[PDB]
RNA sequence: GAGCUGUAAGUAAGCUUUGAUCCAGAGAUUUCCGAAUGGGGAAACCCAGCAUGAGUUAUGUCAUGUUAUCGAUAUGUGAAUACAUAGCAUAUCAGAAGGCACACCCGGAGAACUGAAACAUCUUAGUACCCGGAGGAAGAGAAAGAAAAUUCGAUUCCCUUAGUAGCGGCGAGCGAAACGGGAAGAGCCCAAACCAACGUUGGGGUUGUAGGACACUCUAGUUACAAAGGACGACAUUAGACGAAUCAUCUGGAAAGAUGAAUCAAAGAAGGUAAUAAUCCUGUAGUCGAAAAUGUUGUCUCUCUUGAGUGGAUCCUGAGUACGACGGAGCACGUGAAAUUCCGUCGGAAUCUGGGAGGACCAUCUCCUAAGGCUAAAUACUCUCUAGUG
RNA sequence: UGAGUAGCGAAAGACGGGUGAGAAUCCCGUCCACCGAUUGACUAAGGUUUCCAGAGGAAGGCUCGUCCGCUCUGGGUUAGUCGGGUCCUAAGCUGAGGCCGACAGGCGUAGGCGAUGGAUAACAGGUUGAUAUUCCUGUACCACCUAUAAUCGUAUCG
């Protein structure tokens, strides 16, 4: 259970490359921080990416 | 009729029954095919209660 | 009820112990309590005491069932089967 | 093929041409028990018994000629019947 | 249609033309463990609450039903704390759970021995293993496409193009596509502008030889996509039935063999029978049969159903998206002059006089119209069926 | 083949009777010898019918065998009090919600499970070829039910 709540951002993996051009799997975590947003109910604290926060939002 | 066909099962069929199983071990009960004949009646009297209902 | 299936016939069941004690043989998932009040039912008579004992399977490839004998005490009253 | 109690003839064996009246049959295994036919002798004194022989070496004969045929079925009536080959004649 | 009581010879007692056994389609019964779910537990065991019942002078005992945990829906729903948006209790539910087929399908994650006659880029290889979704198939699919012909016109699969173009410590090695010939072959539904109701979908509308809103001429389809719920006739599948034609002699313990004379064929496929059988037996050719239960369909029934719209000033489409930089991956193509496609991090377009592609990039021309969804057939595979073949 | 060769797994036996086709080896008796903080008498773990009786000698028993923990047939284990469950808990192991993780799944609260410990009512004799605090005889105790009598209540159970 992490990832963006408002949408789908996640992790993904890849290699490190060196000059000589060895490989190494590592891996490419998202931007998330806890906010509080707004909910039909009440307000709740949720992991919320940065990219979706830009622009502006409700909190 | 529903009340017949119980009475016939449960005081007849059943306790004849013990008696020809309690007698041969005993050793005193010839006709053996009496058991298997009774045993099959009850069967019989059984299903025609469960589908009657 | 149809919880008595043989009687023992034994030198020690029958020569022995039979002046007042009776054995029998009892389905495999009955108490002591449910022998007494079938015991009566079905032979009239008043039974005292009720004794039970488990047998386990004996190799005869494969084994023989598992048994469950009681003895039953008359107070007043006597089988003679 | 062939009912207790018919009339047959040997058509095969050591007794070709013996004339007997079935009196056992054995359809698990197709063989059949014909009265004066294999008799053999066992250990046990000597019993003489009659052995089984198979169900493809005894025919019918006619009922008017006594002749080995074949059975048919016409089946007019509601229950089946069986007719000779060589005759219409019930067998 | 006369025998039967499994394997199995016996020893017993019995059933059966009042038609037993036996074969096929439907119903009944179905102990305990096991996702196991009333609570425990060393699976096949032990110990309880509630309600209703018999038994017993009463206690002890017994029988039949209910009580796991999570989700989506009623009802009450008064804490820190006088709106209340914590918890907390009861009710309803063909809602979930687990199990396979060393097989096929998509996604996540991802080696090494080996080859290069060593070895790190590279290869073995996106292979083995692991996990998580499924379905009888899956996946893909209605052009922001292929091209350069006086053009074609959704996707998938087969042949060919071809070991060609190209990629590569340009080493070892890797390796296309478009045209052309085939199998199969139908395409549709939403967002938006707008017209009526107090964040239920009610209308309206769906795109490039430019569409719709807005102004304007004006009597068919079928639940396999395209909205979906039934009533109505015929063929097959799961027990069967009828089914042509041979007699003697010799050698044998036994004839089907040998020796003679007769026969049937829309039947000379086979298997048995005291030895090698078209005519002895079971069968074959051919021709018939279905209480009752499944499946495939055909008919009317059933529902749902208005199509050409000449102007054309004003309005409408899908955004933190397209795209750029940085770090990676994927396209035959190793960052290279690398277009086209994706993920993480930051910055950030335009609006039909628009936007994208044609292998960097610019101009001209040509062809298309992204950032929403669905869709059968041609293809892959075989636990286990019913007929067969070498 | 080696070869009728190695070996036959710590130790005291002798004789007289019995059985039988067959006796150094089985049964009975009398002497002798060995252990005796013990090779004796009870009991956990583990094994799972090896326990008793009659009947057997193919194979197994390092020889023999009439014998057996071997073969066949039929038998044998009795609890309100003894040891465990309807009692408690250590370590540890599992935990509704909850926290953290590519997937699996890893931690953890209330609550449960878990003796090797805590609590807890029976003793002495007799009897079978094979069971005994269990069966039997003689005397006890604990918990729980039912009915009937003592304080003439502003008790009693928590």
């Amino acid at each position: 259970g992490k990832q963006c709540f408002v949408t789908g951002r996640k992790a993904s993996t890849g290699n490190r490359r060196s000059h000589a051009l060895n490989s190494t799997k590592r891996r490419w975590n998202a931007n998330l921080q806890k906010v509080r947003i707004l909910v039909d109910g009440k307000p709740k604290k949720v992991w919320v990416s940065a990219r979706a926060l830009k622009s502006g939002k409700v909190t | 009729l529903t009340t017949s066909e119980i009475e016939e099962q449960i005081k007849s069929s059943k306790e004849e029954l013990f008696n020809l199983r309690f007698q041969l071990a005993t050793g005193q009960l010839e006709e053996t095919a009496r058991i298997r004949t009774v045993r099959k009646t009850i069967a019989r009297l059984k299903t025609v209660a469960r589908e009657r209902e | 009820r149809d919880i008595l299936k043989r009687p023992v016939i034994t030198e020690k069941s029958s020569e022995a112990m039979a002046e007042d004690k009776y054995t029998f043989d009892v389905d495999t998932r009955v108490n002591k309590t449910q022998v007494k009040m079938a015991v009566e039912e079905i032979f009239n008579v008043k039974v005292a005491s009720v004794n039970i004992m488990n047998y386990k399977p004996k190799k005869k490839q494969g084994y023989t069932n598992k048994r469950r004998k009681a003895i039953v005490t008359l107070k007043e009253g006597s089988d003679d089967l | 093929h062939i009912k207790k109690g018919d009339n047959v003839k040997v058509i095969a064996g050591k007794d070709k041409g013996k004339e007997g009246k079935v009196i056992a049959t054995l359809p698990k295994k197709d063989r059949v028990v014909v009265e004066g036919v294999n008799i053999m002798k066992k250990h046990q004194g000597i019993l003489e018994t009659e052995a089984a022989i198979h169900v493809s070496n005894v025919q019918l004969l006619d009922p008017k000629t006594n002749e080995p045929t074949r059975v048919g079925y016409k089946f007019v009536d509601g229950k089946k019947v069986r007719i000779a080959k060589k005759s219409g004649e019930e067998i």
